[PDB]
C-alpha cells in the first residue's frame, strides 16, 4: 500500500492506491482502501487487509452508537477509538491508519496512527510501504492552505511516484474529497497518472 | 496473507 | 564442557623485598569427581619459574614444549634464559595458536640474575601479557584470589613474612572454590636459594 | 567398553576390565579382553567409543612393538606412557579425536616398582596408586581411599579389587558381565581364569 | 579502555587510561595502552588486549625493516595501510581497535583503525567503551589552532572523563606528545588521581600462623 | 512481551542551586526512518513538577494520559489541591514507578525511561528515575539512552556530588544543557536539532521553553578532511 | 524478547560482634558499563533494630525492603505492637522471597540486629529463600573478593597457633565494633580496586541496643 | 550434597555434609541438612537448599497439626506420603528435592522413606542421597553389617560423609550425625572435616593417596 | 445459587430445623448397638406393613463403610446413603494417604462433621 | 522401573515384574514390588516414569476398592480394564498426562477363565495370551510365540517364565536384579518367593 | 549514507553526506565518502565502511597499472574493475558503490554497482539508506543536459531531503565536480542546507 | 541458588 | 561495525 491524507482551504481529502498483494500476486487490483467510519469521517487503511476492516467495523459501529446518543463526533473522537483498538492490541494487530475529517468548527484534520497505536495531528500524512519514496516529494511540494485543485494534483503526483518505485502499490488512484459542500469520490487510470 |  | 573448568586448580605469585614466591594447588579432577591430589602446576626451567592453569592435558603439553625451547635457548646461547625472555617466548608461543589456543593461564615468576630484581608476570589464554609490581592471580577461584591478594598484600615483605602472606592467599581462597584445593605447594625463591613447601590445609 | 580399574600394590599392578559389549538393547558379546599387551611388563586396558578402542590399541601396540624390534630394548612404563599420553593429546586436536580412555599397568625393570598411569582422551596424564575411568570412579575411588594400602601383597590387591567389583555389581545400572583380571610384575603379564 | 588522539599546532598527542578488565574483574591497575610502531609513530590500542599488542609489534618489526630497506624514516600512512590491510584480511576476528598517530617527513597524522579495517581521519578522535565520554569532552572544548599545552590538557581531561564515568576505564592518564622536528616525549603516568588511601590494619600475619606439611631445598643449580 | 515502534531517544536532567533543569528533543522515530518532529516529550504536571519521557511513543501518550487523570483524581473532594494538598513531585514518581514495577511483573511493561524533575513544598529538588524494568536512582544529574553516556560526563564536570549544588547558579546549569544537547547532536543518530527546555525553580517557578535549536556548531573542520588515508585531493 | 531483569551491581557486607552487628553496602548503582549513582543507599533501617539489604537487581531489591518494612508495620497492628525479632524476620523474609519461587527476586539479602539474649546475629538469604545464621557474611558482585578474607580475618579460618605444630588452631573471640569497622573499611577498598561494579562510597550501619547507628566513608571513584 | 541413613540393630544413623554450592562457588560450609521435625523425626535434606528447607519445614508444620487432629504422633509412612503428594502436585514445575524422612513409632519400628521431587516414595534399610552418594555407598556398603553396635553404626556413617566429602568437589564442610533409638532421635556432634578427615588419616591409616 | 439460612436460630435459642430433622430420626424403624467383650452387634427393627418385599434386593439396614467398620441408621432412608456414600469414600480417602484404615472414632469425627456442616451452611436442610 | 511380564494359562494369569529401581548411576534398591492388588482376583503391574507409576497405580486401587465397597461385588477383570484404559485415554490429553504403562492379570469367577490385559500409556488395550512392556517384548515375544501353548499348566507356565527371565538376563543391558512373580487364579492372589 | 552522483553538460558531479555509523552512534559525522580512484575517476562509497575501502584501494592499485601500461582508461573499464571485485565476491561484501568519471569523448558518464555486482549506466544513480526518501523527488526534478549551478542545486536539496528523513545520513554535504577545467571540491554545511 |  |  501507499496512502495519504491531505488538509487544505476547504477542508481534506484521502488518496490511495487499489493494489492488494499476496506475496508477489496481486489478490485485487480495484481495492477500495479509503473507507466511511462516519458521513465526513473517513479513513485510509494500510497493513493487513483484515486487521484493518475489522478495525474500520468496531470503529463505524462505535461511532453509529456516538451519533445516536451524543450527535456528530469529532474528528479527534474518532481517531482516539481508532487509537484504543490499535494501542491496546498492539501485540495481535498489523494496521497502519490515517483518520480524515471534516467539521465545520475545526474544518480539515489528519491524525496519522502508526503500528505502536500512538496518535499523531498532522497538515497532513502519508503512509503505507509506497509512502517511503514520496516523503522527499511531499515535504518539498506540501503547502498549507493549497486549494481543491492543488490538493488534488499534489496527491495525484505523489501517489503517482509512490505507485512507480513501490511493487507493493499499483492500480488505480482512489480519493475521497470532504468538505462542507459533501463527500466527492474521484478516481483516476495509469493512462493518466503514468506519465505524469 | 492479503496485504495492503 | 568448559575447557579451562574441567579439571580445576589455581596458582599465585608474589613480590618481596628481594625475593619472589609462586603457590599453587594440588587438585586434578573431572568435574566433580577428584582424581588426582599430586598434581603439581608449577614448573622451573633454570632459575625461572612458570606455574600453569587451566586445561591439566595443555598444563602437561606445554610445560613439555617450554622446556624443550629452553634447552635449545640455553645451548644456543649458552645462559639460562632470564624471566623477562621468557616472558616473552611465552607470549609468543600462546599467540602462534590464536584461532586453536591452548586453554591455560600461565604465571612466570623468578629474579633476574644480572640485575637482581624480582619479576612476576600474567597470561591469558591467547598471549597477552600482564606485567605486575605486586601479585599475579590465575585459575578456578581468580576472583578470590584477587580478594585476597589486594588485602592481604603489602610491598616489601621479607621471605619468611611473605611465605605466610602468600599462603594464606591461596589456602583461604582455594576453600572458597569446589574445583581448587586438595593440597598445596609454596616456593620462596631468594637470589641463590629456593625452598618448597607443602601446605597443611582442609582435604574436601 | 565402561569399566576399567587398576591398582598399583608393593610388587605388581592389577588391571581389571568388563567382558560386556554392548550395543543398543543387545549384549553383543560376553567374554572381550578390553586390554593390549604393549610389551612384555607393560599392558594397556581400554574403554571409550566403539572401534576408537581397538584402533587406538592397536596402534600403540604396533608402535611399541616396533621400538622393541628396533633398540632390542624394552621401553619403561613412563616412557610408554609418555608417548601415549602425546598421541591422545594430538589427537584431541585433528579433525576427528579418537575417544578412548586408557590404563597402562607397567613393571619399571630398572626400578624393580610397579606403576599405573591413568590417561584421558583429552590427553591427561597421572601416576596413581589405584585408578578407574568413566563412572567406575564414583565408586572405587572413596572404597580405595579407606581400604587401600600401599604396602599390599598381590593378594590382598586381588581382595580388594573383588570388594570393588562387588560394589559396582550392586550400585551399577547395566550389567558389564563381570571383568578380566590381569597382573604385571617382575615376572610379566599374566590372567586370573576364576574370577 | 578510554583512548584518545588530538592534533595540535605542530604536532599530534594521544592519551589512554591504564585499566585492564576481564568481565567485572580489575586485572591490572596500570597497564600500558601507549605503543611504540616506530619512534615517532605511536599508538594506541583498545579491544582484544593480545590482538592489539600482537599487531602493533607485527607492523612495528615490519615497518622497522621497511625502514631499513629505504634507508628511509617511516610514515603513519605505511603503517595505517600495513595494519587495515592485516586487520581486514581476518574479517574482524582480531579485534584490535587502534588510533595511530606520528610525525614523519609528509607532516603529523593522526588516524584510527577498526577491527573490520576501516580507517578514518581526524582532528580529534576517541576509542574504546569510554569513548563516548570522551568524545563529549572533545566536542565541548576542542577548537582549531591548538596549542600544544592545550592539545595535552584536552586529551587527559578526555581520557579522565573516560576514567570517572565508564566502568571499562579506571586508574592513570598516559600520554605521549609527537611534535614535529622533536624527539616523541612518552609520558608514562602523567597523571594519577586514583592513589589507593591508607589501609585502616596491616595484615602481616605472626611467623608460624600457616600450618606446614613439608620442606625441602629446591636445586636450581646444575 | 513488546517491540517499541515510534520512538524518542535522550532526555537529560540536572539540580541546580534553587531548582532543576530537564530538556529533550522533539523527534520521534520510526527505525531509522526520523518520522515525526513536531513530538513534546516534557509533559508539565502542575506548576512544580515536570516528567520527561524517552522510548515507546505510544506508551508516553499513555503516560500523559495517567498523570492528566492524576491531576483530575487529586482535585475531587480536595479544598487544597492548588495548596496544601497539590500533587508534589515525589507523588507523581512514586506513582510511576509503581506502575512501571507492576507491568514489568506482568511481562508487558511500558517501554520507556521517565526522569521526574520538580521542587517539592519544602523547597528542595526533586530529580528521579524509572524506566521498563522498574528499576530506580536520583544523582544531581540524571540521563537516559545516549544522554547517560555522552550528557553524564558533562554535567557532572559542573555537579559532580552534592556540595556542588547550592555553587551552581541556574545560568551555568542551562549553559551545560544547552551544551549537552548540541553535542547530543553531534552524535546520537537518531537525535533532532530542535529541543524543548524546562526549569523548575522554588523561586520563579515553572518556565517552559519550547522551539529551541542547536546552534554554534562547529562544522568548519570538515573541509580540510580528505579521503580515509592516503588521498590528498 | 524482554528480559525482566537487570544487574545493578554493588556489594554488600554484615558482621556480628558480641552486643553489636554491623550492615555495610557501597552506595554504587549500576548498569552495563554506566554508573547511575555515585550516592544510592541500599542498606535500611526497618524499625525493631533490624537493619536490611538485598542486593543484586535493585527493583526487586526496593520491593522486597519495601514489603518486609510493610510486614513489620502489620506485624505491630495483629500482634500488640510486639516487637518482631531477628530470628523471626528472618523466617518472614523467607516465605516473602519462596513465594515468588517460580518468578525470583534477583536478590542476595542480608539481615543484621541483636537477637533475644542481646547478642548481635546476621541472617542471610538467597534469592528463593534459603538462609541461615552466621557471624559473617558478604553478598553482591564482589562477595566472591571479600568472603573468603572474612573467613580468614572474622572465623580465623586456616590460621594456627605458632609453634603448635598446626595442632592447636587459633581460638575464637568476638570482635569490638572498632576492629570490626577496620575489617569492612579494608573489605571495600580492596572490593572497589578489583571490582569495576564497587566504588564510590561506603555507607554502615551499625546496631546495638542504644539503636542503629551510621558512619559514611569515601571510596574510589573511577 | 551427601546425606546417608541406614538401619540396623540398634536403630537409625543418619549423616549429612554441611556444603553449599552455587556452581563452582562455594556459598557455605555450615549449612544444618538435617532438620529435627520432632523428638521421634528427622528430615534430610539434599538438592535446592530453599526447596527442601522450605518445604521440610512445612512438612513439620503439617505432622504437629496430625497429632493436635489425632491425639498421636504421626507414622513415618503417613509423614513421608505428605512430602511426596506434596511434590508430586508440582511435578514439572522444576521443584529439586532428595530427602529421606528418618524415625521411630510404636507401630512401625525404626523406618527409613526416600523422597524425591519427581514423586519417587521408596520404603529401605539404606539410602544415600546427592551429588556424592555414590562416594558414600562404596564405604557404607562395603562395611555394613545388620550386627554393628551403637559405636561402630555412628563410625561408618561418619567415615561414609568423610570419603564423599573428599571426593566429590561438591560435598564437603563437616559432618552431622543422628542416632534415632525406640527413644527418640540423639544428635552425636558437628565433625569439621578439617580436623577429622587428619584424625581418620593417622589413626586408620587410610587415605594413603594423599600426601601425609 | 440458592443461598437461604434455613438452619437459624429462634428467640428461645433452639435452632428448629435440627430439632424437627431429631423428629424424623424419632419416627424412623428402631435401631440398636450393644458392644461385647470382644465384639459389637447392631440390630434393626423392619416394620411389617410391607409384605410382597424382595429381601434380596432391598437396601439392607446395616452398611458397610469399610471391611472392618458398619453404619446402622434411623430416620430418612434417602438422607442416609448421601452420609454412607461421603463416609466410604473418605475411608479409600484415608488409607491412601494415611496407608492405615479409618479409626472408628475418626470415621465418625467425619460422619459428625458432615452433618454439622448440614446445620449453618445456606441452601441446605 | 523397567521390566513387567505377563502369562495366560489354562487356569491362571502369572505376572513377573522386575525388582530395580534405578536413578542415576545408583541402584537404590533390589527388592521393589511393581504391583498393587486392585481386588481379590485383580492384580496389576506396572512401568514408567518415575512417581506417576505409583500415584496412578494407587488411585486406581482406591477406586477399585471403592466400588468393591460401595456394591458388595467384585468388578471383572474385564471392566476393570476397561475402567483403566479409559482413565489412560483421558490422562494422554491432560495438561501433564500419566505415563504409565500396565498389565492386568485377572481371574473372571463367573466365567471361570484367566484373562490378561495388556495397556499402555496412551489408552491402547488388548487381550492377550502373554504381554511385555518396555524393551522386553523385543526377547520374549518371539520366544514365548515358540515355547507357548494356550492349555499350559500354571508350573508349565512359570518354567516357560523363567525361560523368559534367563534370556533378558543374558542379553538385556541392564541389571534388573530378577523378578517378583504373583500368580492370579480361582483361590485368589499369591507370591512365589523362591525366583 | 545517502549518495548520488549526476551527469551535466559539462561533465558530472558526485555528492554524499559525511556520517558513518557504528549501532545509532556517530563514529564519524566528518567522512568522506567521495573517493579518488583516478585523476578524474571517482566513486561515491556506501554499505560497509570497511568493504568499501578495501575495493576502492584495490580498484585504485589496478587503474594505476593500467595507466602505466595503456594510458588513461576510460570509465566503464573503472566500473568493470569494481564490477569484477563485487560480483566475484558477493558473498563476503556490503558494498553499494557509485561510479563516475570525465572522458573528453564520452564527457560524463555514472555507472552504479548494487550489492549482488550486477552494472548499470545511468544518467544519474542515487544509493544508500537515505535514497529510498528521494526516488520521487529526483525523479520528478532531474534534468539531462543541466548547468553547473542546477546539478550543484539538485543534488543539494536531494541530499538535504535525504540527510532530513534517513537517521543513518547527516553531517556535511561534500560534493566532487568533474570536467575538463579540473577536479573541484564543494562542501556544504547544515546551517546552509537545513533550512532549503 | 545454591544447591547442596 | 561501520557502515556508511
Ligand atoms: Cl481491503
Ligand atoms: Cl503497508
Ligand atoms: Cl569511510
Ligand atoms: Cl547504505
Ligand atoms: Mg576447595
Ligand atoms: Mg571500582
Ligand atoms: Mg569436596
Ligand atoms: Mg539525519
Amino acid at each position: 500500500t501507499s496512502i495519504m491524507a491531505v488538509t487544505f482551504k476547504d477542508g481534506v481529502i484521502l488518496g490511495a492506491d487499489s493494489r492488494t498483494t499476496t506475496g508477489a500476486y496481486i489478490a485485487n487490483r480495484v481495492t477500495d482502501k479509503l473507507t466511511r467510519v462516519h458521513d465526513k469521517i473517513w479513513c485510509c487503511r494500510s497493513g493487513s487487509a483484515a486487521d484493518t476492516q475489522a478495525i474500520a467495523d468496531i470503529v463505524q459501529y462505535h461511532l453509529e452508537l456516538y451519533t445516536s446518543q451524543y450527535g456528530t463526533p469529532s474528528t479527534e473522537t474518532a481517531a482516539s477509538v481508532f487509537k484504543e483498538l490499535c494501542y491496546e492490541n498492539k501485540d495481535n494487530l498489523t494496521a497502519g491508519i490515517i483518520v480524515a475529517g471534516y467539521d465545520d468548527k475545526n474544518k480539515g484534520e489528519v491524525y496519522t496512527i502508526p503500528l505502536g497505536g500512538s496518535v499523531h495531528k498532522l497538515p497532513y500524512a502519508i503512509a503505507g510501504s509506497g509512502s517511503t519514496f514520496i516523503y522527499g516529494y511531499c515535504d518539498k511540494n506540501f503547502r498549507e492552505n493549497m486549494s481543491k485543485e492543488e490538493t488534488v494534483d499534489f496527491i495525484k503526483h505523489s501517489l503517482s511516484q509512490a505507485i512507480k518505485w513501490d511493487g507493493s502499490s499499483g492500480g488505480v488512484i482512489r480519493m475521497v474529497v470532504l468538505t462542507a459542500a459533501g463527500v466527492e469520490r474521484l478516481i483516476f487510470y495509469p493512462d493518466e497518472y503514468e506519465q505524469l | 496473507a492479503p496485504l495492503x | 564442557s568448559d575447557p579451562s573448568s574441567i579439571n580445576g586448580g589455581i596458582v599465585v605469585a608474589m613480590t618481596g623485598k628481594d625475593c619472589v614466591a609462586i603457590a599453587c594447588d594440588l587438585r586434578l579432577g573431572s568435574q566433580s569427581l577428584g582424581v588426582s591430589n599430586k598434581f603439581e602446576k608449577i614448573f622451573h626451567y633454570g632459575h625461572v619459574f612458570l606455574g600453569i592453569t587451566g586445561l591439566a592435558t595443555d598444563v602437561t603439553t606445554l610445560n613439555e614444549m617450554f622446556r624443550y625451547k629452553t634447552n635449545l635457548y640455553k645451548l644456543k646461547e649458552e645462559r639460562a634464559i632470564e624471566p623477562e625472555t621468557f616472558t616473552q617466548l611465552v607470549s609468543s608461543s600462546l599467540y602462534e595458536r590464536r584461532f586453536g589456543p591452548y586453554f591455560v593461564g600461565p604465571v612466570v615468576a623468578g629474579i633476574n640474575s644480572k640485575s637482581g630484581k624480582p619479576f612476576i608476570a600474567g597470561f591469558d589464554l591467547i598471549g597477552c601479557i600482564d606485567e605486575a609490581k605486586d601479585f599475579i592471580v590465575s585459575g578456578t577461584a581468580s576472583d578470590q584470589l584477587f580478594g585476597m591478594c589486594e588485602s592481604l598484600y603489602e610491598p616489601n615483605l621479607e621471605p619468611e613474612d611473605l611465605f605466610e602472606t602468600i599462603s594464606q592467599a591461596l589456602l583461604n581462597a582455594a576453600d572458597r572454590d569446589a574445583l581448587s584445593g586438595w593440597g598445596a605447594v609454596v616456593y620462596i625463591i631468594k637470589k641463590d636459594e629456593v625452598v618448597k613447601r607443602y601446605l597443611k590445609m582442609r582435604q574436601d | 567398553m565402561d569399566i576399567i580399574l587398576g591398582i598399583r600394590v608393593q610388587d605388581s599392578v592389577i588391571l581389571a576390565s568388563s567382558k560386556a559389549v554392548t550395543r543398543g538393547i543387545s549384549v553383543l558379546k560376553d567374554s572381550d579382553d578390553k586390554t593390549r599387551q604393549l610389551s612384555p611388563h607393560t599392558l594397556m586396558s581400554f574403554a571409550g567409543e566403539a572401534g576408537d578402542t581397538v584402533q587406538f590399541a592397536e596402534y600403540i601396540q604396533a608402535n611399541i612393538q616396533l621400538y622393541s624390534i628396533r633398540e632390542d630394548y624394552e621401553l619403561s612404563p613412563q616412557a610408554v606412557s609418555s608417548f601415549v599420553r602425546q598421541e591422545l593429546a594430538k589427537s584431541i586436536r585433528s579433525r576427528r579425536p579418537y575417544q578412548v580412555n586408557v590404563l597402562i599397568g607397567g613393571y619399571d625393570k630398572k626400578k624393580n616398582k610397579p606403576e599405573l598411569y591413568q590417561i584421558d582422551y583429552l590427553g591427561t596424564k597421572v601416576e596413581l596408586p589405584y585408578g578407574a575411568h568413566g563412572y567406575s570412579g564414583f565408586y572405587t575411588f572413596s572404597l580405595l581411599d579407606h581400604h587401600y594400602r600401599p604396602d599390599m601383597t598381590t593378594e590382598e590387591g586381588l581382595d580388594l579389587l573383588k570388594l570393588c567389583v562387588q560394589e559396582l555389581e550392586k550400585r551399577m545400572p547395566m550389567d558389564f558381565k563381570g571383568v578380566i583380571v590381569k597382573i604385571v610384575d617382575k615376572d610379566g603379564i599374566r590372567q586370573v581364569d576364576d574370577f | 579502555t578510554t583512548i584518545v588522539g588530538v592534533k595540535f599546532n605542530n604536532g599530534v598527542v594521544i592519551a589512554a587510561d591504564t585499566r585492564s578488565t576481564q568481565g567485572p574483574i580489575v586485572a591490572d591497575k596500570n597497564c600500558a595502552k601507549l605503543h611504540r610502531i616506530s619512534p615517532k609513530i605511536w599508538c594506541a590500542g583498545a579491544g582484544t588486549a593480545a590482538d592489539t599488542e600482537a599487531v602493533t609489534q607485527l607492523i612495528g618489526s615490519n615497518i622497522e625493516l621497511h625502514s631499513l630497506y629505504t634507508s628511509r624514516e617511516p610514515r603513519v600512512v605505511s603503517a595505517l595501510q600495513m595494519l587495515k590491510q592485516h586487520l581486514f584480511k581476518y574479517q574482524g576476528h582480531i579485534g584490535a581497535y587502534l588510533i595511530v598517530a606520528g610525525v614523519d617527513p609528509t607532516g603529523s597524522h593522526l588516524f584510527s583503525i577498526h577491527a573490520h579495517g576501516s580507517t578514518d581521519v581526524g582532528y580529534y578522535l576517541s576509542l574504546g567503551s569510554g569513548s563516548l565520554a570522551a568524545m563529549a569532552v572533545l566536542e565541548s572544548h576542542w577548537k582549531q589552532d591548538l596549542t600544544k599545552e592545550e592539545a595535552i590538557k584536552l586529551a587527559s581531561d578526555a581520557i579522565q572523563a573516560g576514567i570517572w564515568n565508564d566502568l571499562g576505564s579506571g586508574s592513570n592518564v598516559d600520554v605521549c606528545v609527537m611534535e614535529i622536528g622533536k624527539d616523541a616525549e612518552y609520558l608514562r603516568n602523567y597523571l594519577t588521581p586514583n592513589v589507593r588511601e591508607e589501609k585502616q590494619k596491616s595484615y602481616k600475619f605472626p611467623r608460624g600462623t600457616t600450618a606446614v606439611l613439608k620442606e625441602s631445598i629446591v636445586n636450581i643449580c646444575d | 512481551t513488546q517491540q517499541p515502534i515510534v520512538t524518542g531517544t535522550s532526555v537529560i536532567s540536572m539540580k541546580y542551586d534553587n531548582g532543576v533543569i530537564i530538556a529533550a528533543d522533539n523527534l520521534g522515530s520510526y527505525g531509522s526512518l526520523l518520522r515525526f518532529n513536531g513530538v513534546e516529550r516534557l509533559i508539565p504536571v502542575g506548576d512544580n513538577t515536570v516528567v520527561g519521557i524517552s522510548g515507546d511513543i505510544s506508551d508516553m501518550q499513555h503516560i500523559e494520559r495517567l498523570l492528566k487523570d492524576l491531576v483530575t483524581e487529586n482535585a475531587y473532594d480536595n479544598p487544597l489541591a492548588d495548596a496544601e494538598e497539590a500533587l508534589e513531585p515525589s507523588y507523581i514518581f512514586e506513582y510511576l514507578a509503581t506502575v512501571m514495577y507492576q507491568r514489568r511483573s506482568k511481562m508487558n511493561p511500558l517501554w520507556n525511561a521517565i526522569i521526574v524533575a520538580g521542587v517539592q513544598s519544602n523547597g528542595d529538588q526533586f530529580l528521579r528515575y524509572v524506566n521498563l524494568l522498574g528499576v530506580t536512582y536520583s544523582s544531581p544529574t540524571l540521563a537516559t539512552g545516549f544522554g547517560a553516556h555522552m550528557a553524564n560526563p558533562l554535567l557532572r564536570k559542573v555537579v559532580d556530588r552534592e556540595s556542588d549544588i547550592p555553587k551552581t547558579t541556574v545560568q551555568v546549569a542551562e549553559e551545560a544543557i544547552v551544551n549537552a544537547m548540541r553535542v547530543l547532536y553531534y552524535r546520537d543518530a537518531r537525535s533532532s536539532r530542535n529541543f524543548s527546555l524546562a526549569i523548575i525553580d522554588k523561586n520563579t517557578g515553572l518556565t517552559f521553553k519550547k522551539n529551541l535549536q542547536v546552534e554554534n556548531m562547529k562544522w568548519d573542520f570538515a573541509k580540510d578532511i580528505k579521503g580515509y588515508g592516503t588521498q590528498k585531493i | 524478547q524482554f528480559n525482566p531483569y537487570g544487574d545493578n551491581g554493588g556489594t554488600i557486607l554484615g558482621i556480628a560482634g558480641e552486643d553489636f552487628a554491623v550492615l555495610a553496602g557501597d552506595t554504587r548503582n549500576i548498569t552495563d558499563y554506566s554508573i547511575n549513582s555515585r550516592y544510592e543507599p541500599k542498606v535500611f533501617d526497618c524499625g525493631d533494630n533490624i537493619v536490611m539489604s538485598a542486593n543484586g537487581f535493585a527493583a526487586d531489591g526496593d520491593a522486597l525492603v519495601k514489603r518486609f518494612k510493610n510486614s513489620v508495620k502489620w506485624y505491630h497492628f495483629d500482634h500488640n505492637d510486639k516487637k518482631l525479632s531477628i530470628n523471626s524476620a528472618a523466617r518472614n523474609i523467607q516465605h516473602l522471597l519462596y513465594g515468588k519461587r517460580f518468578f525470583p527476586y534477583y536478590v542476595h539479602t542480608i539481615i543484621a540486629g541483636l537477637d533475644e539474649d542481646g547478642k548481635g546475629a546476621v541472617y542471610s538469604f538467597d534469592p528463593v529463600g534459603s538462609y541461615e545464621r552466621e557471624q559473617c557474611r558478604a553478598g553482591g558482585a564482589a562477595a566472591s573478593l571479600i568472603m573468603p578474607f572474612l573467613d580468614n580475618q572474622v572465623n580465623f579460618k586456616n590460621q594456627y597457633e605458632p609453634g603448635t605444630n598446626g595442632k592447636v588452631k587459633k581460638p575464637l573471640k568476638y570482635l569490638s565494633v572498632e576492629e570490626v569497622i577496620k575489617l569492612v573499611r579494608d573489605s571495600f577498598t580492596s572490593a572497589t580496586e578489583r571490582h569495576i561494579q564497587v566504588g564510590d562510597g561506603l555507607e554502615i550501619l551499625i546496631v546495638t541496643k542504644d539503636g542503629v547507628r551510621k558512619e559514611f566513608y569515601e571510596l574510589k571513584r573511577d | 550434597t551427601t546425606t546417608l541413613a541406614f538401619r540396623f540393630q540398634g536403630g537409625i544413623i543418619v549423616a549429612v555434609d554441611s556444603r553449599a554450592t552455587a556452581g563452582n562457588w562455594v556459598a557455605s560450609q555450615t549449612v544444618k541438612k538435617v532438620i529435627e521435625i520432632n523428638p521421634f523425626l528427622l528430615g534430610t535434606m539434599a538438592g535446592g537448599a530453599a526447596d527442601c528447607q522450605f518445604w521440610e519445614t512445612w512438612l513439620g508444620s503439617q505432622c504437629r497439626l496430625h497429632e493436635l487432629r489425632e491425639k498421636e504422633r504421626i507414622s513415618v509412612a503417613a509423614a513421608s506420603k505428605i512430602l511426596s503428594n506434596l511434590v508430586y502436585q508440582y511435578k514439572g514445575a522444576g521443584l529439586s528435592m532428595g530427602t529421606m524422612i528418618c524415625g521411630y513409632t510404636r507401630k512401625e519400628g525404626p523406618t527409613i522413606y526416600y523422597v524425591d521431587s519427581d514423586g519417587t516414595r521408596l520404603k529401605g534399610d539404606i539410602f544415600c542421597v546427592g551429588s556424592g552418594q555414590t562416594f558414600a555407598y562404596g564405604v557404607l556398603d562395603s562395611n555394613y553389617k545388620w550386627d554393628l553396635s551403637v559405636e561402630d553404626a555412628l563410625y561408618l556413617g561418619k567415615r561414609s560423609i568423610l570419603a564423599a566429602a573428599h571426593r566429590d568437589a561438591y560435598s564437603g564442610g563437616s559432618v552431622n550425625l543422628y542416632h534415632v533409638t525406640e527413644d527418640g532421635w540423639i544428635y552425636h556432634g558437628n565433625h569439621d572435616v578439617g580436623e577429622l578427615f587428619w584424625k581418620v588419616k593417622e589413626e586408620e591409616g587410610s587415605f594413603n593417596n594423599v600426601i601425609g | 445459587g440458592y443461598d437461604r439460612a434455613l438452619s437459624i436460630f429462634s428467640p428461645d435459642g433452639h435452632i428448629f430445623q435440627v430439632e424437627y430433622a431429631l423428629e424424623a430420626v424419632k419416627r424412623g424403624t428402631c435401631a440398636v448397638g450393644v458392644k461385647g467383650k470382644n465384639c459389637v452387634v447392631l440390630g434393626c427393627e423392619r416394620r411389617s406393613t410391607l409384605k410382597l418385599q424382595d429381601t434380596r434386593i432391598t437396601p439392607s439396614k446395616v452398611s458397610k463403610i469399610d471391611s472392618h467398620v458398619v453404619l446402622s441408621f434411623s430416620g430418612l432412608n434417602a438422607d442416609s446413603r448421601i452420609l454412607i456414600e461421603k463416609a466410604r469414600v473418605e475411608a479409600q480417602s484415608h488409607r491412601l494417604t494415611l496407608e492405615d484404615p479409618v479409626t472408628v472414632e475418626y470415621l465418625t469425627r467425619y460422619v459428625a462433621g458432615v452433618q454439622q456442616r448440614y446445620t449453618q451452611s445456606g441452601g441446605v436442610r
